[PDB]
RNA sequence: CAGCGGUGUUGUACGAUAUGAGCUUUCUAUUGUAGUAGCGAGUAUUUGAGACACUGGUUGUUACCACCGUCGU
RNA sequence: GAGCCUCUAGUGGAUGUUUUACACAUGUAAGGGAAUUCGGCAAAAUGGAUGCGUAACUUCGGGAGAAGUAUUGGUUCAAUUG
RNA sequence: GUACCGAGUGAUCGGUGGUGGAGGUAGAUGCAGAGCAGAUCUUGGUGGUAGUAGCGAUAAUUUGUCUUCAGCGGCAAAGACU
RNA sequence: AUACCACACACAAGGGAUCGUUUGGCUCCUGGGACGAGGAAGGGCGCAGCAGAGAGCGAUAUGUGUGGGAGCAGCAGCAAUG
């Protein structure tokens, strides 16, 4: 809701720039063999648990 | 009770381990080869030639008013029998001659008619010719 | 279009072909068979029928559980924009008086 | 700019619901150009957007009864339901009879 | 689909007009006369009316003469 | 601020077919009226307000809305809560 | 690894022709985590049933028109509902 | 058995066994046995030209000195003034 502590806000912060794909031009460096971001996450499939 | 109760409930024993000819099950019904025996002939007559009684002095055909339902007037030969025969209107049948003669009373009386009823079979049928309703009516 | 390009004006018996149709959904069902009788009046089982805004909503003036007993409709036959191989029929209200002495008329434009 | 959002704003700034807004339909081109509310200023101002007016309910019946009822039709013994003292409170009867009297008897005295 | 005949079901359409237990006394012209009304459940007439169906009876109008497949000679 | 009907504000999709039997939610029924079943289970019947009239027993407070009966729409008037 | 053909009572062994693209045996001895049809065995992959059972408690939907490219999507006009 | 069901063989699907390989594991032996109030171990947050995770590093987030010496993995730019 709309009341937070300090706290519980720098949590979602963080968890909010984490949430990226892989940026398109790593692929094409000979050396990189990821294929997916596996930390990727929805807000429908899992809780963060910032409480 | 659950699971209906317009059925036969039990349909056998545990032996023999197979279900009878002889129990009742869903299925058709209706339209069936019938043969009647022994049915009395009352009267013999023509679709457009008028009939009178000894006591019914009025002249008139077999045709009521407005005509049979699904059918109309008839126009050629009719026979007329006693009770109900097989099958709706417009079907066809077969006629025989009676395969053995019948020893009861009841079939080898005589017949006299006194009236025919040709009231209208739409509704309740009130008159007997248009001639009634014409009178009945004004003008 | 017909016969010397003239429009027909028919009358349909809504009463009648709705006869079997349930109470609940009279209304809606009854529009599948306006087009239903169109059809087989002309003999062509294929072809479009196209309802007028004007006529959509005189059928639909007492609800769903009602439709008139008659309606008097102007018919034009055309070839059908989206598929050529087809035929269109189009379809126009007419307002009557009284349906005594309508029969089926066929008029030049 | 699709035509769903044209309709929220203009309630918005017309002060009624998105069910009272009507867009024209001849120049759709023109609505879906719209980019921000002064545009849809002047659409309003242009007659290309409208506020269409309000179902009727009127009073007519209302009036009419309530005059019969003046004039002491219907409520009949048929007509009721609740207990006399629903209808007609009598702690109310008595209040008003002797708040009268008093007054009465009081304006007497002071007179002489 | 309509006429015109025929056979049923319901119960007497809309609108006019007249009456109605009672309650009421308004207007115009102009000095005094003449003009001069409202409100009302219902009932009767026009009206066995009007509505609705079916007709293997009869007249008018409108639509329909295709196409694809299989087996054989 | 019950149920039923409307104003303000908000709202909706597995397609076509008249679609047997057996179901699940419901209606109606001649004459008889619990004969049904472990058992009136389920259903029907009664129902608001106004008046008349109300038993045994009782810790005298109650029983008591006992039971049993009658009235109720529209219109046009009187009379002022009857 | 896969078809054929030969040798052995048998556990098994040998060759030939396609596929594959870098390693492999015969004899005598040594050490063992050394041979599977089953354990409602463990893990992974796949059938029959079957284009079948089902997918539709609730307010309800129709017509035109544009897109969509084939969404009862959007917009107008009706019909309903909380 | 015209078309269903079964088996055999050739071709196409479907799955990942087998054989070939390994900058990983395990066991034994030898060395080592080095933290913190001068703020540790462990947690959080920031820092790249395009940069999510991980690695590296603290607002000095590739600074200074010594010994060397050729490129910075993609794209744009840098480099014997390193």
């Amino acid at each position: 809701g709309s009341i937070k502590t300090r706290r519980i806000k720098v949590q979602l912060v963080s968890a909010l720039k984490k949430n990226r794909c892989i940026p398109q031009w790593k692929r094409a460096c000979p050396g990189f063999k990821q294929q997916y971001n596996f930390t990727k996450r929805s807000w429908k499939r899992k809780t963060l648990k910032a409480c | 009770s659950r699971k209906g109760k317009r059925k036969v409930a039990c349909i056998g024993a545990w032996h023999p381990a197979n279900v009878r000819r002889t129990v009742a099950r869903a299925g058709q019904l209706g339209f069936h080869r019938r043969t009647a025996q022994n049915k009395k002939i009352y009267m013999m007559g023509n679709g457009k030639t008028p009939f009178s009684t000894e006591y019914d002095l009025t002249s008139k055909t077999i045709n009521p008013m407005g005509g049979f339902l699904r059918y109309g007037n008839v126009k050629s030969d009719f026979i007329m029998v006693k009770g109900g025969i097989q099958g709706p209107s417009k079907r066809v049948l077969a006629l025989r001659k009676a395969f053995a003669p019948s020893n009861l009373g009841k079939d080898n009386e005589e017949i006299v008619l006194k009236f025919v009823d040709a009231s209208s079979k739409k509704g309740y049928g009130r008159f007997q010719t248009t001639e009634e309703k014409k009178a009945y009516f004004g003008i | 279009a017909f016969k010397d390009d003239k429009a027909i004006e028919l009358t349909i018996p809504m009463g009648k072909i709705t006869i079997d149709v349930s109470k609940r959904w009279k209304c809606r069902i009854g529009i599948r068979r306006l087009k239903k009788f169109i059809t087989k009046t002309f003999h062509d089982k294929e072809a479009e029928v196209q309802i007028s805004p004007d006529l959509n909503k005189f059928l639909w003036e007492r609800g769903m559980r009602n439709v008139p007993k008659r309606v008097r409709v102007r018919v034009n036959q055309e070839p059908y924009p989206k598929d050529p191989s087809k035929k269109v029929y189009k379809l126009s209200h007419v307002v009557v008086s009284t349906f005594k002495g309508l029969g089926t008329e066929a008029i030049a434009e | 700019m699709k035509l769903p959002r044209v309709k929220e704003l203009s309630a918005d700034i017309l002060k009624c619901g998105v069910r009272r807004i009507y867009l024209d339909t001849f120049e759709p081109s023109k609505l879906s150009a719209a980019t921000s509310r002064d545009d849809i200023r002047k659409l309003i101002k242009d007659g290309l957007i409208v506020r269409k007016a309000q179902k009727i309910h009127s009073r007519y019946h209302a009036n009419k009864l309530m005059r019969e009822k003046e004039k002491g039709r219907h409520s009949g013994p048929g007509k009721v339901k609740g207990s006399k003292n629903a209808r007609m409170p009598e702690k109310d009867k008595w209040i008003k009879r002797i708040r009268d009297l008093r007054n009465t008897l009081k304006e007497l005295r002071d007179k002489g």
